[PDB]
Order: structure tokens, then C-alpha cells, then sequence
RNA sequence: GUGAUUUCGAUUAACGAGAUUCCCACUGUCCCUAUCUA
RNA sequence: GUGAACAGCCUCUAGUUGAUAGAAUAAUGUAGAUAAGGGAAGUCGGCAAAAUAGAUCCGUAACUUCGGGAUAAGGAUUGGCUCUAAGGGUCGGGUAGUGAGGGCCUUGGUCAGACGUAGACGGCCUUGGUGUCGCUUGCUACAAUUAACGAUCAACUU
RNA sequence: AGCUUAUCACCCCGGAAUUGGUUUAUCCGGAGAUGGGGUCUUAUGGCUGGAAGAGGCCAGCACCUUUGCUGGCUCCGGUGC
RNA sequence: UUCAAAUGAGAACUUUGAAGACUGAAGUGGGGAAAGGUUCCACGUCAACAGCAGUUGGACGUGGGUUAGUCGAUCCUAAGA
């Protein structure tokens, strides 16, 4: 299990040839004792490693979900 | 009455060896209910209907 | 009926000992029909088998006695059974005190209350057991600084 | 600082059955809530109101749901309501009075 | 072959499930038995 | 938990309730105790029991290979409770004074963000605010020879 | 798994008597102390990924049943011969 | 040790519930090496055995059960052979 930060690296990795499945996980958390906010984890299943990208912005997460490849099979929660 | 209640609690309770069973898990009866409500002086029609 | 197996399976399924599982004396045939862990789980769910609560071991008297000892009671010669050093090592006491003294000396030297030479003198003395405690070291420092001031003024 | 923690108690089931007194419940809470170690120092720090069905406790000095449940169970034992009333928590800080599991004999 | 050491074959502190004579204390060992529990 | 303590004693988790049973309660036997007055008179032989016992303070002989003897011997004390005294840690230096720097900048100003009447966040700035408070460096000015004090935190020992 | 995290040790500057630094335990310095700045091993700890979806504790639900479902919470500290 | 119920032709001794006790973390708790060899689990069963009894059993009859690239062996050398 590895955490990936760059969105460009995440997209190239999700286009990698060995990658077939990804997962979108929704968490409800608090920001600095603030309001309950949304966290989206994108977990791309590679041959060796599961790569996790953590996005704390719901709109950016939605737009990335749109940006995902079609052939990749996504499991929601 | 209070000394009698002391005796009743004495005979019911024995906690040096084991714990009292929880009333949440246990289940009582209309027999265990209506008589107690009568000695406490309440109505019974709603409970009878239920 | 023989519910030995059912008691064992209920203990395993609930996760407690056999001493903590209750089998309903009224549902004897129903429990006897339960030969599987799934059946045991169903009986646990619907209440035919119940996990008993732990036997209470309260610490109320222990906490009361600890609070009393904090207030300073039950600490007499009739209450002591081990030697004084077995109760509290004098070496531990010394290590505490000397670390306190060295810490204060270093703090004062760094802040500038004392110079290197007075710090060296006082370090050797604290190692030599001159000072009984922090207040004694502080007052001795004050007196020694006064002596140095008077000596310098008289040599002036 | 002065955060007014509010605890709600829905006694609708026993009240609509008709064998519980919200008036007596609020009276017991006022009489017996301890503030700073004593009963009767409530003023300006702990407030209790009735609404016929839901009893509200707005406190700002060392009050907890465990304490509320403790006082409610003391009241139920005093009025001999324990063996058929239970104090449960639906949501956080929102509690209610219900009845124990009573099977039908038939 | 002798078995610490010292001092003058004797002597020697410390130690011992080693040996012997007494002292205080203690007591059913005894005068002299009696009673209670399992 | 008690206590110096992996002691003994009581308890929680877990486990067990196994040992052929029942009814009676003479002597004797075994194990465990008590005892007037006397106190080794008993016996080959003080055998066995009794007495002593923890800890604090005082105090300690002959002899000695100077290391010991030594816990020598011998005294006082020990409960409960209410107090008094003592034993620590971490943070604290300034405004008199010039001017800039970091962040949701109360209110007020320009550029300016996709989705389901709403529209945050966000890529830019302040002499203000929480003689012009201040969180930051450069510095003159007793930097502390009273920080010889204060704010805050915590344990059990004497 | 990623980032980070250290006693010891080592490097650069500088040159020390009024000798200083320093451990519970006295060792260390012109073969270069004190001081300032660094570099290193990662025992070990921390944050994150694994991972809350798991596990735990509760509440509300059906109903001959070889049966499943729905919501909550699962947080923040302190201390020591 | 005791009370009640169930089972059973039959219950001081089996099973469940209720009480009373005990081992008291150097355990009457939980695991292994070695050794044993199926004693493990279930169903049925009581002629013999478990020094009373027995409906119980490590007994008898009949079946089921032991899953590894990472845990061991296997590899290395020791005293030795």
C-alpha cells in the first residue's frame, strides 16, 4: 500500500497497463474541530501495490471521477 | 416495609459470586407487571389493550 | 438432553468462558436442536443464549484508602514492615536531589546569574553534598554573590 | 467557556400511557441535581424546562448524560418505576423513556 | 608430605543440620490431670 | 489489595466443584489447642511444646587475622484522627523607542469559481483591528548581580 | 510502505589557566576543550497509506421459517523509584 | 456441597437453571518440546472397565477431522562420528 500525491502521477498510474480496478471510498471527518466534511480516497489496484490518493475537496473529487478512464472498473464503497 | 424490602433485596442479591442478570436481556410477563402496577395504584386498560 | 456441546459452542461464539454463558432452562429442546455455530448464533441473537456480565471487583475501597494515604494517614511505625531503604532507596533520593541541583546550576549559568568559575565551585560542592535542597543552594548562591561584591568593592 | 450543552428527554411513551409525571420528573431534577457539590446551586448555570412531552436540561457547568441517566434511574427507583421503564439514548444527548421487553403469555 | 593465618609442639579470630557442662527466659516434661475442635 | 516482596491471606479473567455415600458422636488413636498453684521437682538426656520474632529510635561486651563479633546483650515505640513543616517540574524579560514580515483579516474596496431561489473554499493588498494594542528580526536605553519572584502542572515520602 | 525521528560517533570555524565542560557512578580537552553550525546509524517513537470498508459497543426492524435489514458512536488526556 | 426441572425402566454422581465454595496468575488458567498414537469431534451404546453408581467417559460400535514459497524440517557447522 502506497500513498500517491501528484494528480498527474495518479492519472498515468490509472492508465497503466496492469491496472484494471479502482475504488472510490467516502469518509466523513472533521477539519480542525470544524464542520463534518467529505474525504474521497481513490484506490487504484496495481499488480504489486494498491495506490491511494486522498482528496479533501468534494468538487475536485467529482471532477476527477469524471476524468477517470472508461475501461477502468470502479467500485464505489 | 423498609426492613422487609431489605430482606427481599438480601435474598435476591448475591454478588460475591456472580452478577445479577440484566433486565435488558431478561423478559418479564403480564403476571409480573399488572400485579405490581396494581399495588402501585395505576390504570390497566392501556396495558390490557397492548 | 445433554447440552455440553451447546454450552461449549456458546462460549466460543460469544467469546467468553463457559462460566459466563446462560442457557435457558425452558428452551431445552430448542437448544438441543442447535448443533452448529450458526444455530448457536441465532439463539444468541434471539436471547435463548445470553452472555452474563462480569463479576464485579470494585476499586472503591482501594481508591478511598489511596486518597487517605495521600492525605497522610496509615503511615506510622505500626504500619511499616520493610526497612526505610527498602521502602524508598536513598540512592534514588540522592539521584533526584543531585539532578535538581545540577539542573538549577546549569540554568543559572546559562541565564548569567553566575559566572563559569562560581558555577564550577558550586558544581563541585553539590557533588560533595554541600546543599540540602534547591532553596539552600539558591540562598547560598545569593550569599556568595554578596560576598564577591563586597570583596571586589573593598579591593577597589 | 459557556457552551450551553443541551440534553433532551422524550418521555412521550410513559406520559401518553398516563402513568408518569413530567412535573415530578422536572421537580426531582431541580431538587437533586448537584452543582459544585451541592443541590440548590443551579441558578444561572443549569436550567431545566418542561414541554409536556420533552424535558430539556441546558447546563454549562459539569453535566453529562451519564449523570442525567443516574438521576433518572434514581427517580424511577424512588417512584418504583424501574422494573417497567428504561432510559435509552436515541441520538447523542437525546434520550427517551421506553418500556422493557414484555412478551405475550398466550 | 603437610594442609588457612599469626604468635609463642602449643595458640588463634570468623563459621558449623559437629561434641560437652551450665545460666536467664519459658513452659502440661512433671506434681496431676482436665477440657474443646476435626 | 495488603505487604519489603513471585511470601502468606482475600478478590477479578479463565477453570473446577473431582475424591463411594448415609446415620450416629463411647473409650482409644492422629492432628490442633487451653489450663489454677508450682516451675525441670520429669527423663539416660529440657526430647517435644512454650517463650522470641516486623519496622523506627537509643544502645551494645569479651575477643579480633582490625575485615568482624553484631540483629551482640539491653531499653523505648507502633492504632485512629485533625493538623504543622519539609522535599519538585514546565513556562515565564520588558516598553521608552523607530518600521517592515506571517494567518479565518469585524466591517469596506478591484480582478475572480464547476456542480445540485443558493454559491463556500480559493490565485492579490493594508498605516487597521483580534498617541494607532501586536506574534517576528536590527538596535540605543538598569537586558537578571530581587526570576531573592510569579503563572501553571503533578507523585508520594519523611 | 512513504516521510520524519538519536544517544554514540564524525566534520567545519576557533584556540583554552582565574582551567573549563561534565555523569547516579570522574572522566574529557593543544593528539584541539568550552562554544556555534553541521553530517551519520534508524534501536525507537510520531504522522500518513494499509484502514474502517475490519473489529467493538449500542439503538430501531420484520417473522412458522434453513433469516436478513436500518441507523448511531467508536473521541480527547494524565501520571510513575 | 445444596435446591428444583429435564432425560431416563432406573439419578447423591448425566444435562440445564439457581445457590454455596475453591484453584487465586510460582493457578485446578492458556501454550509448546519430548513421549503417546486417534486419546480430537459427532452420533449411537453400557457386556466388560473407569476399586460405590452411572443414562456419564480418554470405555465399546460407527463415521468425520490434520490444507504452508513465508511456521519447522530440509541448508550450515559444534563436541563428536
Amino acid at each position: 500500500a502506497r500513498e500517491i500525491t501528484d494528480i498527474k502521477q495518479f492519472l498515468e498510474l490509472t492508465r497503466r497497463a496492469d491496472v484494471k480496478t479502482a475504488t472510490v471510498k467516502i469518509n466523513k471527518k472533521l477539519n480542525k474541530a470544524g464542520k463534518p466534511f467529505r474525504q474521497t480516497k481513490f484506490k487504484v489496484r496495481g499488480s504489486s501495490s494498491l495506490y491511494t490518493l486522498v482528496i479533501n475537496d468534494a468538487g475536485k473529487a467529482k471532477k476527477l471521477i469524471q476524468s477517470l478512464p472508461p475501461t477502468l472498473k470502479v467500485n464505489r464503497l | 416495609r423498609q426492613k422487609t424490602m431489605i430482606a427481599e433485596a438480601r435474598n435476591r442479591k448475591s454478588l460475591k459470586n456472580k452478577a445479577i442478570m440484566p433486565r435488558s436481556k431478561l423478559t418479564k410477563s403480564f403476571g409480573k407487571m399488572e400485579e405490581h402496577m396494581s399495588t402501585l395504584g395505576h390504570d390497566m386498560s392501556a396495558l390490557q389493550d397492548k | 438432553a445433554n447440552l455440553r456441546t451447546q454450552k461449549r459452542l456458546a462460549a466460543s461464539v460469544v467469546g467468553v468462558g463457559k462460566r459466563k454463558v446462560w442457557l435457558d432452562p425452558n428452551e431445552t429442546s430448542e437448544i438441543a436442536q442447535a448443533n452448529s455455530r450458526n444455530a448457536i448464533r441465532k439463539l444468541v441473537k434471539n436471547g435463548t443464549i445470553v452472555k452474563k456480565a462480569v463479576t464485579v471487583h470494585s476499586k472503591s475501597r482501594t481508591r478511598a484508602h489511596a486518597q487517605s494515604k495521600r492525605e497522610g494517614r496509615h503511615s506510622g511505625y505500626g504500619k511499616r514492615k520493610g526497612t526505610r531503604e527498602a521502602r524508598l532507596p536513598s540512592q534514588v533520593v540522592w539521584i533526584r536531589r543531585l539532578r535538581v541541583l545540577r539542573r538549577l546550576l546549569a540554568k543559572y549559568r546559562d541565564a548569567g546569574k553566575i559566572d563559569k568559575h562560581l558555577y564550577h565551585v558550586l558544581y563541585k560542592e553539590s557533588k560533595g553534598n554541600a546543599f540540602k535542597h534547591k532553596r539552600a543552594l539558591v540562598e547560598h548562591i545569593i550569599q556568595a554573590k554578596a560576598d564577591a561584591q563586597r570583596e571586589k568593592a573593598l579591593n577597589e | 467557556q459557556k457552551i450551553a450543552k443541551t440534553f433532551t428527554v422524550d418521555v412521550s411513551s410513559p406520559t401518553e400511557n398516563g402513568v408518569f409525571d413530567p412535573a415530578s420528573y422536572a421537580k426531582y431534577l431541580i431538587d437533586h441535581i448537584k452543582v459544585e457539590g451541592a443541590v440548590g446551586n443551579l441558578g444561572n448555570a443549569v436550567t431545566v424546562t418542561e414541554d409536556g412531552t420533552v424535558v430539556t436540561v441546558v447546563s454549562t457547568a459539569k453535566f453529562s448524560g451519564k449523570y442525567l441517566k443516574y438521576l433518572t434511574k434514581k427517580y424511577l427507583k424512588k417512584n418504583q418505576l424501574r422494573d417497567w421503564i428504561r432510559f435509552v439514548s436515541t441520538k447523542t444527548n437525546e434520550y427517551r423513556l421506553a418500556f422493557y421487553q414484555v412478551t405475550p403469555e398466550e
